[PDB]
RNA sequence: AGCCAGGAUGUUGGCUUAGAAGCAGCCAUCAUUUAAAGAAAGCGUAAUAGCUCACUGGUCGAGUCGGCCUGCGCGGAAGAU
C-alpha cells in the first residue's frame, strides 16, 4: 500500500475538494484512466485496482499509478464521547476532481487495454472514462 | 530435453494400452477405482511391462557364465 | 431461474426479452442461463 | 471413398507386428480379433524399416472381419531417422534445435508425395519443411 | 487540404464565451506576423471531425474569414476536462 | 466476394486462357467435397498442369464481363452455381467429355455437358477426338 | 437475416505428461489445393467420434450493422393500529 515514507507533521485539516484537475492528460503512456466523478481514493482501493489490471494484462507491458495517497485519515475509538482531542490516523487517501488520469498503460493492444481498465474501474468508487494520447 | 525421448518411447505404449482398460467394465463397479486409474494414470500396466522385460534381461545376463581358458 | 440485479448474456444462444416490464435472459442451450432481473 | 465408420488412422511403431497390449487395445473391444496381427502387419513390414510409426486403416464391419492398407510415415516420424534428432519443437523462437539440409527434404518428399497433395515436388518442399523449421530444425542452404 | 469557415467575434469575456460554447461553438484566436491579433469563433462539430487526423497538427490549414483567405497553423489546444470537446484553440499565421 | 478491387482484379485474370483456348465444358458441382473435389482439380495438374484458371464467378457480373471478348453464346450463363474448365492442347479436348466420363463418379449434378459453343453447338456427346 | 452446398491436405504433432488429435493449461501457426476453409471461434467428448461457426458459391432482392453527444421514462426498491 502506498504511503509517505516520512511527514512533517502528523495530523491535517479537513479542508475541501473544490475546482478540477491539474493533470489531465496521457502524458507517460497510451491509453488511461481518467477520472469523471469527485471524491476519495484509499490506500486499499489503489491497491486493489492494480492487482486487477496487472492480472488481466499477464504482466506484459508497463503501468503507471499515477496519484499517490499523502493526506491520512483519522478516526475516534469506539463508544467515546466528544472532545478530548482528535483521533488516531487510521489510513491514508487521495484526493480526485473531474479530469485526473489515474493509471497509465503502454506494451498492450488497444482492444486489450480496455478490458483490463474495465476491470480496475469495478473496485473504485469513483465513475471513470478511458482515454487516449494526443499529438496536442 | 536431454531424456525426453524416453519419456516419448515410454508413451508410445500406453498411448493405445489404456484404450481396453478404461473401458474393460470390470474395475468400474467400485466408485474409486475408475477415479484411481483416471488420476494415478498407468501405473499398473507400465509397470508389469517393465518387470517383465527386467526379467527378460535378467534371465539373460545369467547365462554365460561356465567358460575358461579365454578372456 | 436467478434473480440479479444485473442480467446478461453468458453464452451465444442467450437472447434479451422485455416481458411485461420486466427484462430476462433466455436460451435454448443451457437452462442454467435463464435469468430475470429482480 | 467411403465414410469412417468405426475405424481410426494411427498404430505403434510399425517395426513389428507385436500383437500385444502395444496394438491390441485399440480395437480389440470392438470386436474381430487383436492376435490376427500377428501375421497381417509383418506381411508388408518386413522390407520398410524396424521402428518407423506409419498408419493404417482398420475398417471393420459387422461380419467381425477389417480390412486395412498402409501408407507413408507421417510428416514428423520421418525426421528423426535422416534428419539425425530424436527430439522435437517446444520452444522454436526461443532456440534451433540444430541445422538441416533443405536438399534432404526433396530427395526423399516423393517418397511421401505419393499421395500427398500439390501442384508439383517443390510446392510440397515449403510444406514439408515448414513443420521442419516449427521444430527449430535450421535449413541448411 | 483542411479549409475552416469562422466569423468574428462581437463581444468576449467569460459569459460571452460560455454562451457559445452552449450553442455548440468556440473561441479561437489567430496572431503572430505583423498585422494585429484576430478574435475568431468557429463551428464545433467540424472542426472535431477534423482534428481527429494526425495531420491537422502538421500542416498549414487556411481559415476563410469575411471571405478572405488566410494561411494559419495550430500551435495550441485547449480542451475539456473530462468530455471530448474543444474550448480554444491559438493559431499562428503563417 | 471481398471489395470493389477484387471485383475487378479476379475478373482481369479470367482473360488469359479464355483468349487462346479451346471448346469447353461447363458442370454445375453444388453438391461434391473437397477431398473428391480435390481430385477434379489434382487431375488437372496430371495431364499438363494447373494452367486453366478454375476459378468460379458465376454472378450476373462477375463472368458476364469477358463474354463479349469470346464465347458469345455463354451469355446465357445466368444460372445458379456452375464451373467453368477450359482445354489449351487441341480443340475440343477430352475435357469437354472426361466430366461425361467422370459424371458417373459421383457428379450427380453435372450440367448435362451443355458447356459453351464455339461452332454453335447444342447439347450432345462430341465424344469424336484425334488421338 | 433467411433458405441450399462446400466448408478441404502429412499435425495418432513434437511442446505437459498415458491425452491435449482444433477445442484444460505449456512454443509455433508455415505450406498445399482452391470460388472458397482458421495448424480452430463454439458445443460435445477420457483420447476419440461427431455437430456448428468463420470464409466461398446459389435464389430472393431492398438498405443494413455498430459506436459517440444528448431529453424523458424501466429494473435494482422489504416493517410493524
Ligand atoms: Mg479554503
Ligand atoms: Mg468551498
Ligand atoms: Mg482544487
Ligand atoms: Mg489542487
Ligand atoms: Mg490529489
Ligand atoms: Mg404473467
Ligand atoms: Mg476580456
Ligand atoms: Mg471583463
Ligand atoms: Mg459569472
Ligand atoms: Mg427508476
Ligand atoms: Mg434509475
Ligand atoms: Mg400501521
Ligand atoms: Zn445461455
Amino acid at each position: 500500500m502506498l504511503q509517505p515514507k516520512r511527514t512533517k507533521f502528523r495530523k491535517m485539516h479537513k479542508g475541501r475538494n473544490r475546482g478540477l484537475a491539474q493533470g489531465t492528460d496521457v502524458s507517460f503512456g497510451s491509453f488511461g484512466l481518467k477520472a469523471v466523478g469527485r471524491g476519495r481514493l484509499t490506500a486499499r482501493q489503489i491497491e486493489a485496482a492494480r492487482r486487477a489490471m496487472t492480472r488481466a494484462v499477464k504482466r506484459q507491458g508497463k503501468i503507471w499509478i499515477r496519484v499517490f495517497p499523502d493526506k491520512p485519515i483519522t478516526e475516534k475509538p469506539l463508544a467515546v464521547r466528544m472532545g478530548k482531542g482528535k483521533g488516531n490516523v487510521e489510513y491514508w487517501v487521495a484526493l480526485i476532481q473531474p479530469g485526473k488520469v489515474l493509471y497509465e498503460m503502454d506494451g498492450v493492444p488497444e482492444e486489450l487495454a480496455r478490458e483490463a481498465f474495465k476491470l480496475a474501474a469495478a473496485k473504485l468508487p469513483i465513475k471513470t472514462t478511458f482515454v487516449t494520447k494526443t499529438v496536442m | 530435453k536431454p531424456s525426453i525421448v524416453a519419456k516419448l518411447e515410454a508413451l508410445h505404449e500406453r498411448h493405445e494400452e489404456v484404450q481396453a482398460l478404461l473401458g474393460d467394465a470390470q474395475t468400474i463397479a467400485d466408485q474409486e477405482r475408475f477415479r484411481a486409474l483416471s488420476r494415478e494414470y498407468a501405473q499398473l500396466s507400465d509397470v508389469s511391462r517393465c518387470f517383465t522385460d527386467w526379467q527378460q534381461v535378467q534371465e539373460d545376463i545369467e547365462t554365460a557364465q561356465m567358460m575358461l581358458d579365454d578372456p | 431461474m436467478k434473480v440479479r440485479a444485473s442480467v446478461k448474456k453468458l453464452c451465444r444462444n442467450c437472447k434479451i426479452v422485455k416481458r411485461d416490464g420486466v427484462i430476462r435472459v433466455i436460451c435454448s442451450a443451457e437452462p442454467k442461463h435463464k435469468q430475470r432481473q429482480g | 471413398a467411403k465414410k469412417v465408420q468405426a475405424y481410426v488412422k494411427l498404430q505403434v511403431a510399425a517395426g513389428m507386428a507385436n500383437p500385444s497390449p502395444p496394438v491390441g487395445p485399440a480395437l480389440g473391444q470392438q470386436g474381430v480379433n487383436i492376435m490376427e496381427f500377428c501375421k497381417a502387419f509383418n506381411a508388408k513390414t518386413d522390407s520398410i524399416e524396424k521402428g518407423l510409426p506409419i498408419p493404417v486403416v482398420i475398417t471393420v464391419y459387422a461380419d467381425r472381419s477389417f480390412t486395412f492398407v498402409t501408407k507413408t510415415p507421417p510428416a514428423a516420424v520421418l525426421l528423426k531417422k535422416a534428419a539425425g534428432i530424436k527430439s522435437g519443437s517446444g520452444k522454436p523462437n526461443k532456440d534451433k534445435v540444430g541445422k538441416i539440409s533443405r536438399a534432404q527434404l526433396q530427395e526423399i518428399a516423393q517418397t511421401k508425395a505419393a499421395d500427398m497433395t500439390g501442384a508439383d515436388i517443390e510446392a510440397m518442399t515449403r510444406s514439408i519443411e515448414g513443420t521442419a523449421r516449427s521444430m527449430g530444425l535450421v535449413v541448411e542452404d | 487540404m483542411f479549409t475552416i469557415n469562422a466569423e468574428v467575434r462581437k463581444e468576449q469575456g467569460k459569459g460571452a464565451s460560455r454562451r457559445l460554447r452552449a450553442a455548440n461553438k468556440f473561441p479561437a484566436i489567430i496572431y503572430g506576423g505583423k498585422e494585429a491579433p484576430l478574435a475568431i469563433e468557429l463551428d464545433h462539430d467540424k472542426v472535431m471531425n477534423m482534428q481527429a487526423k494526425a495531420e491537422f497538427y502538421s500542416e498549414v490549414l487556411t481559415i476563410v474569414v469575411d471571405g478572405k483567405e488566410i494561411k494559419v497553423k495550430a500551435q495550441d489546444v485547449q480542451r475539456h476536462p473530462y468530455k471530448p470537446k474543444l474550448q480554444h484553440i491559438d493559431f499562428v499565421r503563417a | 466476394m471481398a471489395l470493389n478491387l477484387q471485383d475487378k482484379q479476379a475478373i482481369v485474370a479470367e482473360v488469359s486462357e479464355v483468349a487462346k483456348g479451346a471448346l469447353s465444358a461447363v458442370v454445375a458441382d453444388s453438391r461434391g467435397v473437397t477431398v473428391d473435389k480435390m481430385t477434379e482439380l489434382r487431375k488437372a495438374g496430371r495431364e499438363a498442369g494447373v494452367y486453366m484458371r478454375v476459378v468460379r464467378n458465376t454472378l450476373l457480373r462477375r463472368a458476364v464481363e469477358g463474354t463479349p471478348f469470346e464465347c458469345l453464346k455463354d451469355a446465357f450463363v445466368g444460372p445458379t452455381l456452375i464451373a467453368y474448365s477450359m482445354e489449351h492442347p487441341g480443340a475440343a479436348a477430352r475435357l469437354f467429355k472426361e466430366f461425361a466420363k467422370a459424371n458417373a463418379k459421383f457428379e450427380v449434378k453435372a450440367a448435362a455437358f451443355e458447356g459453351e459453343l464455339i461452332p454453335a453447338s447444342q447439347i450432345d456427346r462430341l465424344a469424336t477426338l484425334p488421338t
